[PDB]
C-alpha cells in the first residue's frame, strides 16, 4: 500500500488519510465541496485549473501546508492530464457547463473530455475513477445535455471500466442553479411554467451528501465497478417546489402558464449573451423535465448517508433572496410542501 | 558530487530521493527541487595533508577567533592521518 | 524636584485684556499654526526613492538565515544543536548522522521562517559561526511552504551571500 | 486575432488601474502594525505609490494582516474579510501572521491566518522592516500586473 | 464534618431549584437566539441541544459543584443575551464539522491505536 | 536665483544622454538627478553617489533592463541587487566593491539571482532524510 | 456556617477536558529513574505525573 | 565580595521586619507568618477570611497607608491540597514601601471579593477566575476577560495542556469559522533541562 500512502493520525486536518485525489472541475459548485471534505481529513488534493488563479483562492485555505497543488491544464491537451494525473491513486470528474460556449459544446464537455481524463488515468496507473453523470442522462432525450451525459458515461465504462459513476439528480445548495434560478425568476414580476409546473416531477438533492457520497464512494471497496443515483428523500411537483421556494424567501408567487415553444424561444433569446446566460433552451428543457426513478441502482443510503430533506436546508440558500423585512424569520415557520410520495 | 537518480531525480548530498512510485514527487511538477551542487565531502576531500614536523598540531580552523575551538590532534599513528573534528583538514608527519 | 505645567496665571491689565480679545476675534495662534505648515511645505521631504535608494542598516543587521562554509568549502555546521535548544520559538529541526567519511555532519536542518523570531539568539549560541542571520530581507513569498527552509535551501543562501557575510562579520566580530 | 489583442490591452488597462490604486483597509493587530505606521511615514511614504488606508471595508482593496490572530479576533478578521467587495486581496505580513511565530504553540492563537483566509503574500520577520513591507506591496502589485481575467474569458 | 465553607446553597436541594431557574431561563431564550442570530436551527433543536447540555451534568452530587455548573451556565447566558457571542460560538454546540466517530471496537481497532 | 534652478534643471536633462535619455530616467525611477557613477554590475546595474544629498539619497542604483531570463524594462525590485552592491548600497559600508572587492570563494555563486517566488524556479520544501523504517520484503516463490 | 458535605473530591465536570482525556487516559505516578549516564540524584527527588503515550506520525511536508 | 555581587541593605531590612511584627501583632486573628526577603520584600501571610480585614488594614491605617493596589494574581501549585495561591501586591505613596500579602484557596471554595477596598481589583479578580477558576463571592461583575466567547477551562492551571484542546480554522461548507480537536503539523519538543547536581545548597531539604 506504499508506507507512504498508509493512513495516520487522528483523521483531521494534519493526519493522513491515504488518498492522492486529482479533482477535474474543482473551482465549481461541487468542486469546492469534494475538495474541503478531502481536505478536512488530510488527503492530498491536485487542482486543475483552467481560470484566472484569483479564482482559485477560495480553495486555498481547505487543506494544511502542502496539502494542496495547483497546476494548469487543458481539456484538449492529453499531456496536462498526464502531467496531472501521474501521482494520484484517485481521479474525480466534475467538469461540466449548463451552456455551450463558441470553444466548448456539450459533446466537449461531457464527451470527449471525460473519455480522455479516463483513458490517460487508466494508462497512467490512477487505482479509482469517480464519474459524475445525470439521473436523467439519456440517449433519447429532447436535452442535448443529457444525451451527451449518456455517451460520455458509456464512453468512460468503455476506457476505464473499474470506474464509479455517480448519477445525482438536481443538487440543491447555497452556490446551485436550482434554488437561485427560481428565486431570480421574480424580477421579471410573474413566473412563467409550461403547464403551470403541474406535469413535472422533481427530487433535489443537497450538496453535502453529493459530496459525503462521492467520499464514502473512494474509501469503499465494494463501490469500485458500480453506479449509483443520488436523491433527495422527497419528490415534488414543480408547481409546489416553486411555490415553497417563493414562500421560504417571501417573495409574492404569480404563476402563469407559458407555452412550450414561447418558452424555449425566450431561452434561445437568452442564449446571445456572451456571458453567462441567464437560461438556455437546454435550461428549458431540463427544468420541466420530470426526474427518473431508478429503484434498480444504489443509492445515497447504500453508502451510508441518509438524504437531507430540502425543508432543512432551503433557508441557508434562500434567506439570502428576502428582503430587509423578513430577513430573520426562523426556519419552522414556512409549512413545508405537498410531497408526491408514490 | 551530484548524482541523478534512474527517475532522473537529483539526489541530494544526504542521499535522499523519492522512489519511483512515491506520490510525493508530484510537488516537483511545474516547479523545481532545490538541490544544493557543493557537495561538502568532495570539497574536503580535495585539500592535501599537511605536513608537520611535531608528534601534536593544533589547528582552529583558520582565521583566528573567526574558526572553531582551537583542539590538538595527536599524529603518533603512521597508518593513518590526523584528521580535525570540526573542520576535516589532515595532518601527518613526515615518513617514506 | 518637580514642576508645574498649567499654573500661570493672565495679567488682567487693559493691554493683557485687549490683546487676548485680539487674538480671540483675529485668529492668530490658528494662523501660526498656519504658518508652521506652510514652512514645513517649503522644506525638503524626507522620502527616499526606494527600490533605487535603500535605507541604511547595520553589519549587525539580523536578517534571512543562511549556512555558512570553510574556506575549503567544508560545511561548518558540526551538528552540536545548540542552536535549536536555544531558539526560543522551536523554528530549528535538526537530525545527524555520521558521514561516509566519519564526519559529524547534520542530515536535516530545517528553520520554519514562520515560526521564526530573528531574535540572533542561533548565530550566538553557534560555536563555528555556521547558522548567521544574513543581510537579506527581501524574499517575501506567495506561498506558505516556501518559507520553510531545509537544508539545501540554507545552503544555497550561504553559498549566495558569503561575500557579504564574510565582511559584515568582519566588522563586527571584535565585538562578539 | 484582433479579439485577442482586444481583450490583452483591457487586461493591461484594468490590471494597472487595480496595482497603481491600492488601497489597504486601516486594520492592524500587533508589533508588525508599528512598523505599517513607520512605512506609512515620510521616509517611505506609501501614498507616492498610491497606497492610501481607508477604514471602511467596503472601499478597501487589501487586508494587511499586521500581527497575531487569537482565536476570540478570528471571526472579526473573517467578517471584516468577507464584506471587502472583489477584487480583493490579503497580505499576510510578520511570523505570527504567516505562521503563529512566536506564540505558534500557545492555546488562544490560530496557527496561521492562512486557515481564515486566502493570503497571496506572505511578508516574512518579526516585525518585517518598513522597507521588507513595501518590497511586499510591490510584489503584490507585480503579482497583480500578471492577471489575465479578461483573456481567461475570452478563450472560454 | 469535612468543614466546607458553601459557595450559594447549603445542600443539594437549593442547588436543584437554581439549575431549574437556569433552565427556565435558557428555555425563555433560546427563541430570542434562534431569531437574533439567525439560526438555520429550529427552537426544538435549540432547546433539544440546551436539555443535552444540562443532562451532561446530570451525576454531580457536590452542591458546590453544581453552585459553580449554575455560574458557569448564566456566565453563558448572559453571554448569548447580550449578543457577546457570534454564530460561530453557537454553532460550536453542535459540531457541524466534525466527522462521526465510532465507538464500537472494530472501528476503532481498524482506523488506528486510540483505546 | 530662478535662472539659477531653471540652468540646473537644464543641466540635469543635458546630463542624461539627451532628452531621451531624462524621460527614460523619469519614467524608469522617477528621479531625474544626476550623480558621480561608482561602478557598474555584471548584471548591467548602475551606482550612483552624490554625498551632497541628505543620509538616504546619496546613494543609488539604475537597474538594468534585462536580469538573468525576465525584461526588467519596468518589472525592477530590490531583490536583483548583487550581494557586494547591497553591502555598499545599504550603508553598512563606505568602500565600493570596486576599491574593496569581496573574498573570492569557490563556493560562491558566480551569477546572482533575484526573488524566484510566483516562477517554475520557486524553491519547494521537502524531507531531506531517509526512510527511517524498512519493510520486511515477502518472498517471490510459491511455498508449496 | 458550614454545609457539611459527605462525598468525595470530583471537579471533572468544572476542568472542561473533553471526555475522551478523562476516561480513557492512563497517568502513571512515579519518581523518574537516575539517567544511567550520569551520577547526579538531584533529579530522583520528586513525583512525577505523566500520561500515556499517543500515536506520532510523520507530516507528509517537512516530514 | 564587591563588583559582582549584589550590594545588601540592612537598614531596609530591620524597617520590615519591624513593620511585618506590627502587624502581626496588630491582627493575630488573621496573620500566620511574615516574612522578609533577602533583597528587601515583606510578605504576610494569612488565613482566607481576612483578606478584607487585612486590606482594609492595610489600606486606612495611619501607618500603613496602602493606597494603592499594585497587583493581585494567583499561582497554582498543584501538590497542595490548598491548590491556588493568592498574592495581593501593595503600594504605599506615605511611606515610600511595598507589602505582599498571600492567602490560598482551592477549587471549590470562594474568596471574598476585594473591590470595596480597592476598585483596581475588579478586572485582577476578574483575570484570575478567567485563568485559574477561583470564584470570588460579592463581586459586581463576575465573568471572562481574557478568554475566548464559550472557551472551556482555564488555561493557566499546571495541568492545562499548552496547546490546549481546540483549534479554529475557516470552513467553507458552513461558511464560518469551526472549532475542531488539535492536531499539530509539528508536536512541540519537550526539553529536559534540569542537572542531576544541586546547584544551592542554601535550599537544600531535609531527606525525609
Ligand atoms: C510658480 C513659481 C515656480 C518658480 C519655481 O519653480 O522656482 C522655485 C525656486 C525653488 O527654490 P528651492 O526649492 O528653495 O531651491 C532648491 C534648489 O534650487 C534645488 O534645485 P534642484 O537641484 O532640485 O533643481 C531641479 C530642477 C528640475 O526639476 C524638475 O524639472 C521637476 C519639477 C518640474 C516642475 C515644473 O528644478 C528646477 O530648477 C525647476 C523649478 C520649477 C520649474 C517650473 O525658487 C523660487 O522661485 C521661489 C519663488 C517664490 C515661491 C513662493
Ligand atoms: C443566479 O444566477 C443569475 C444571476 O447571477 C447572479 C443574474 O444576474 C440574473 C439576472 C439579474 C437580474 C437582477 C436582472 C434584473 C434586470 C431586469 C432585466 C429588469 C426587468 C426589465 C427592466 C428593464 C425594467 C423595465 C421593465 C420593462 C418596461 C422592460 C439572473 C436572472 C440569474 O439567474
Ligand atoms: C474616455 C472615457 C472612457 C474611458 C475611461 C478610461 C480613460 C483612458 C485610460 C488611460 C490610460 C493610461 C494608462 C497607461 C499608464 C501605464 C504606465 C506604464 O508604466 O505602464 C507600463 C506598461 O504599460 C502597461 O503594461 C499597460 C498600460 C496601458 C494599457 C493599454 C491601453 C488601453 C487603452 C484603451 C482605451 C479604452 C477605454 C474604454 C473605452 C470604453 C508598466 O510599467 P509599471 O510596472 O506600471 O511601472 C513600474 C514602476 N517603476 C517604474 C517605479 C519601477
Ligand atoms: C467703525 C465701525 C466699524 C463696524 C464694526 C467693524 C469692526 C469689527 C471688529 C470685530 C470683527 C471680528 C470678526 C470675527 C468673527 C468671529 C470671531 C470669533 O470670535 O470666533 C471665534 C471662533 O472662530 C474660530 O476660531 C474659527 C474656527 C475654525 C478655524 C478654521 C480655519 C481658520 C481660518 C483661516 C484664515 C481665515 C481667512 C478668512 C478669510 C478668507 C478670504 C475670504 C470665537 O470662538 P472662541 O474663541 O471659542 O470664543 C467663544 C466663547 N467666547
Ligand atoms: N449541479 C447540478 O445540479 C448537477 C450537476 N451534475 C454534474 O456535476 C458536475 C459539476 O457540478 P457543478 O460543479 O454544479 O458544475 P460547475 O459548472 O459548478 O463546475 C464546473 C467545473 O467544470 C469546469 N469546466 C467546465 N467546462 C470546462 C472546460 N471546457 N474545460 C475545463 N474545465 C471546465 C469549470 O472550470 P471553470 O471554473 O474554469 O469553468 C468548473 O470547475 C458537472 O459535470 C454537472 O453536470 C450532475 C447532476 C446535477
Ligand atoms: C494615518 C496614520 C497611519 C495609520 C496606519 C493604520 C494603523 C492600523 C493599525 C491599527 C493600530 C492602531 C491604529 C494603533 O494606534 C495601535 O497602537 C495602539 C496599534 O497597536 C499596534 C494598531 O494596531
Ligand atoms: S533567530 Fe532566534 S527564533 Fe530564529 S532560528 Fe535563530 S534562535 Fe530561532
Ligand atoms: S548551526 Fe551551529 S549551533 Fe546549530 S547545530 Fe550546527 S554547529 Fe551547532
Ligand atoms: S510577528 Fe513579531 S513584531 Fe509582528 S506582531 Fe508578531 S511578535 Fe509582534
Ligand atoms: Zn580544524
Amino acid at each position: 500500500l506504499h508506507h507512504a500512502l498508509i493512513p495516520h493520525g487522528k483523521g483531521g486536518r494534519s493526519s493522513v488519510s491515504g488518498i492522492v485525489a486529482t479533482v477535474f472541475g474543482a473551482t465549481g459548485f461541487l468542486g469546492r465541496y469534494v475538495v474541503n471534505h478531502l481536505g478536512r481529513m488530510g488527503s492530498q488534493v491536485i487542482v486543475p485549473y483552467r481560470c484566472e488563479p484569483y479564482d482559485t483562492m477560495h480553495l486555498r485555505p481547505m487543506g494544511d501546508l502542502g496539502q494542496i497543488i495547483f497546476m494548469e491544464w487543458n481539456g484538449k491537451d492529453k499531456d496536462s492530464i498526464r502531467k496531472v494525473v501521474e501521482h494520484s491513486n484517485v481521479v474525480i470528474n466534475l467538469v461540466g457547463r449548463e451552456w455551450e460556449t463558441k470553444n466548448f459544446d456539450f459533446e466537449d464537455v461531457f464527451v470527449k473530455i471525460p473519455h480522455a481524463i479516463a483513458q490517460v488515468s487508466k494508462e497512467a496507473g490512477v487505482e479509482k475513477l469517480i464519474h459524475i453523470s445525470h439521473l436523467n442522462a439519456d440517449i433519447k432525450s429532447p436535452s442535448r445535455y443529457l444525451r451527451s451525459k449518456a455517451v460520455g458515461e458509456k464512453e468512460v465504462r468503455a476506457a476505464f471500466p473499474e470506474a464509479t459513476i455517480i448519477k445525482p439528480s438536481d443538487i440543491f445548495g447555497r452556490e446551485d442553479r436550482f434554488l437561485n434560478y427560481f428565486a431570480s425568476m421574480r424580477w421579471f414580476g410573474g413566473v412563467p411554467l409550461i403547464s403551470l409546473g403541474k406535469e413535472t416531477v422533481k427530487q433535489p438533492v443537497y450538496i453535502v451528501d453529493v459530496s459525503k457520497g462521492i467520499i464514502n464512494a473512494i474509501k469503499d471497496p465494494d463501490a469500485k465497478g458500480k453506479t449509483f443515483a443520488f436523491v433527495g428523500p422527497n419528490r415534488y411537483l414543480l408547481f409546489d417546489l416553486v411555490q415553497y421556494i417563493f414562500a421560504v424567501a417571501y417573495r409574492p408567487f404569480l404563476p402563469y402558464p407559458l407555452p412550450h415553444f414561447a418558452y424555449r424561444w425566450v431561452g434561445r433569446l437568452f442564449e446571445v449573451s456572451p456571458f453567462e446566460p441567464w437560461t438556455t433552451r437546454d435550461k428549458v428543457e431540463r427544468v420541466h423535465m420530470s426526474d427518473m426513478t431508478l429503484p434498480h441502482l444504489p443509492g445515497l443510503e447504500d453508502l451510508g448517508i441518509q438524504a437531507t430533506p430540502l425543508e432543512l436546508k432551503a433557508i441557508e440558500v434562500l434567506r439570502r433572496h428576502r428582503t430587509y423585512r423578513w430577513l430573520t424569520s426562523e426556519m419552522e415557520d414556512v409549512k413545508p410542501a405537498k410531497t408526491v410520495n408514490i | 558530487g551530484v548524482r541523478t537518480s534512474p527517475t532522473g531525480e537529483k539526489v541530494t548530498h544526504t542521499g535522499q530521493a523519492y522512489d519511483d512510485g512515491d506520490y510525493r514527487r508530484v510537488r516537483f511538477s511545474d516547479r523545481q527541487k532545490e538541490v544544493n551542487e557543493n557537495f561538502a565531502i568532495d570539497l574536503i576531500a580535495e585539500q592535501p595533508v599537511s605536513e608537520v614536523g611535531s608528534r601534536v598540531i593544533s589547528c582552529d580552523g583558520g582565521g583566528g577567533a573567526l574558526g572553531h575551538p582551537r583542539v590538538y590532534i595527536n599524529l603518533d599513528k603512521e597508518t593513518k592521518t590526523g584528521t580535525c573534528g570540526y573542520c576535516g583538514l589532515q595532518f601527518r608527519q613526515p615518513h617514506h | 524636584t518637580y514642576k508645574f505645567v498649567n499654573m500661570r496665571e493672565p495679567s488682567m491689565d487693559m493691554k493683557s485684556v485687549t490683546d487676548r480679545a485680539a487674538q480671540t476675534l483675529l485668529w492668530t495662534e490658528l494662523v501660526r499654526g498656519l504658518g508652521m505648515t506652510l514652512s514645513y511645505l517649503f522644506r525638503e521631504p524626507a522620502t527616499i526613492n526606494y527600490p533605487f535608494e535603500k535605507g541604511p542598516l547595520s553589519p549587525r543587521f539580523r536578517g534571512e538565515h543562511a549556512l555558512r562554509r570553510y574556506p575549503s568549502g567544508e560545511e561548518r555546521c558540526i551538528a552540536c544543536k545548540l542552536c535549536e535548544a536555544v531558539c526560543p520559538a522551536q523554528a530549528i529541526t535538526i537530525e545527524a548522522e555520521p558521514r561516509a567519511d566519519g564526519s559529524r555532519r547534520t542530515t536535516r536542518y530545517d528553520i520554519d521562517m514562520t515560526k521564526c523570531i530573528y531574535c540572533g539568539f542561533c548565530q550566538e549560541a553557534c560555536p563555528v559561526d555556521a547558522i548567521v542571520e544574513g543581510p537579506n530581507f527581501e524574499f517575501s513569498t506567495e506561498t506558505h511552504e516556501e518559507l520553510l527552509y531545509n537544508k539545501e535551501k540554507l545552503l544555497n543562501n550561504g553559498d549566495k551571500w558569503e561575500a557579504e557575510i564574510a565582511a559584515n562579520i568582519q566588522a563586527d566580530y571584535l565585538y562578539r | 486575432s484582433r479579439g485577442e489583442y482586444v481583450v490583452a490591452k483591457l487586461d493591461d488597462l484594468v490590471n494597472w488601474a487595480r496595482r497603481s490604486s491600492l488601497w489597504p483597509m486601516t486594520f492592524g493587530l500587533a508589533c508588525c502594525a508599528v512598523e505599517m505606521m513607520h512605512m506609512a511615514a515620510p521616509r517611505y511614504d506609501m501614498d507616492r505609490f498610491g497606497v492610501v488606508f481607508r477604514a471602511s471595508p467596503r472601499q478597501s482593496d487589501v487586508m494587511i494582516v499586521a500581527g497575531t490572530l487569537t482565536n476570540k479576533m478570528a471571526p472579526a478578521l473573517r467578517k471584516v474579510y468577507d464584506q471587502m467587495p472583489e477584487p480583493r486581496y490579503v497580505v499576510s505580513m510578520g511570523s505570527c501572521a504567516n505562521g503563529g511565530g512566536y506564540y505558534h504553540y500557545s492555546y488562544s492563537v490560530v496557527r496561521g491566518c492562512d486557515r481564515i483566509v486566502p493570503v497571496d503574500i506572505y511578508v516574512p520577520g518579526c516585525p518585517p522592516t518598513a522597507e521588507a513591507l513595501l518590497y511586499g506591496i510591490l510584489q503584490l502589485q507585480r503579482k497583480i500586473k500578471r492577471e489575465k481575467r479578461l483573456r481567461i474569458w475570452y478563450r472560454r | 464534618g469535612t468543614s466546607v465553607k458553601p459557595i450559594f446553597s447549603r445542600d443539594m436541594n437549593e442547588a436543584k431549584r437554581r439549575v431549574r431557574e437556569l433552565y427556565r431561563a435558557w428555555y425563555r431564550e433560546v427563541p430570542n437566539t434562534v431569531h437574533l442570530f439567525q439560526l438555520d436551527i429550529s427552537v426544538k433543536q435549540g432547546r433539544d441541544k440546551v436539555r443535552e447540555m444540562f443532562m451532561k451534568n446530570a451525576h454531580v452530587t457536590d452542591p458546590r459543584v453544581v453552585d459553580l455548573l449554575v455560574i458557569k451556565g448564566k456566565m453563558e447566558l448572559e453571554e448569548t443575551i447580550n449578543v457577546w457571542k457570534q454564530r460561530t460560538h453557537i454553532m460550536r454546540f453542535f459540531h457541524e464539522t466534525e466527522a462521526p466517530r465510532p465507538t464500537d471496537f472494530l472501528s476503532k481497532f481498524y482506523v488506528g491505536h486510540d483505546p | 536665483e530662478l535662472v539659477q534652478v531653471l540652468r540646473r534643471g537644464l543641466q540635469q536633462v543635458s546630463g542624461h544622454g539627451g532628452l531621451r535619455g531624462y524621460l527614460r530616467v523619469l519614467f524608469r525611477a522617477n528621479d531625474v538627478r544626476v550623480g558621480t557613477l561608482v561602478g557598474e554590475d555584471k548584471y548591467g546595474n548602475k551606482y550612483y553617489e552624490d554625498n551632497k544629498q541628505f543620509f538616504g539619497r546619496h546613494r543609488w542604483v539604475i537597474y538594468t533592463t534585462e536580469m538573468n531570463g525576465r525584461d526588467t524594462f519596468w518589472d525592477v525590485d530590490g531583490s536583483m541587487v548583487p550581494p557586494e552592491w547591497h553591502r555598499w548600497l545599504h550603508c553598512m559600508t563606505d568602500d565600493p566593491p570596486t576599491t574593496k572587492p569581496p573574498t573570492a570563494r569557490k563556493y560562491i555563486w558566480t551569477n546572482h539571482k533575484f526573488n524566484v517566488s510566483g516562477t517554475p524556479q520557486q524553491y519547494v520544501p521537502y524531507s531531506t532524510t531517509r526512510k527511517k523504517i524498512q519493510e520486511w520484503v515477502p518472498p517471490s516463490t510459491p511455498y508449496k | 456556617q458550614l454545609i457539611a458535605v459527605d462525598e468525595k473530591l470530583d471537579i471533572t465536570t468544572l476542568t472542561g477536558v473533553p471526555e475522551e482525556h478523562i476516561k480513557t487516559r492512563k497517568v502513571r505516578i512515579f519518581v523518574p529513574a537516575r539517567n544511567n549516564m550520569q551520577s547526579g540524584v538531584n533529579n530522583t527527588k520528586k513525583w512525577k505525573m505523566e500520561f500515556d503515550t499517543r500515536e506520532r506520525w510523520e507530516n507528509p511536508l517537512m516530514g | 565580595t564587591r563588583p559582582t555581587i549584589r550590594p545588601r541593605n540592612d537598614v531596609v531590612h530591620k524597617q520590615l521586619s519591624a513593620f511585618g511584627q506590627y502587624v502581626a501583632e496588630i491582627l493575630p486573628k488573621y496573620v500566620q507568618q511574615v516574612q522578609v526577603s533577602c533583597f528587601n520584600e515583606l510578605e504576610i501571610f494569612i488565613h482566607p477570611d481576612g483578606v478584607i480585614p487585612v486590606l482594609t488594614f492595610l489600606r486606612d491605617h495611619t501607618n500603613a497607608q496602602f493606597k494603592s493596589l499594585a497587583d493581585l494574581t494567583a499561582v497554582d501549585v498543584p501538590t497542595r491540597q490548598n491548590r491556588f495561591e493568592i498574592v495581593y501586591n501593595l503600594l504605599s505613596l506615605r511611606f515610600n514601601s511595598r507589602i505582599r500579602v498571600k492567602t490560598y484557596t482551592d477549587e471549590l471554595t470562594p474568596i471574598e471579593s476585594s473591590v470595596t477596598v480597592y476598585k483596581a481589583a475588579n478586572w485582577y479578580e476578574r483575570e484570575i477566575w478567567d485563568m485559574f477558576g477561583v470564584f470570588f463571592a460579592n463581586h459586581p461583575d463576575l465573568r471572562r476577560i481574557l478568554t475566548d466567547y464559550g472557551f472551556e477551562g482555564h488555561p493557566f492551571r499546571k495541568d492545562f495542556p499548552l496547546s490546549g484542546y481546540v483549534e479554529l480554522r475557516y470552513d467553507d461548507e458552513v461558511k464560518r469559522v469551526v472549532a475542531e480537536p488539535v492536531e499539530l503539523a509539528q508536536e512541540f519538543r519537550k526539553f529536559d533541562l534540569n542537572s542531576p547536581w544541586e546547584a544551592f545548597p542554601a535550599y537544600r531539604q531535609p531527606p525525609e
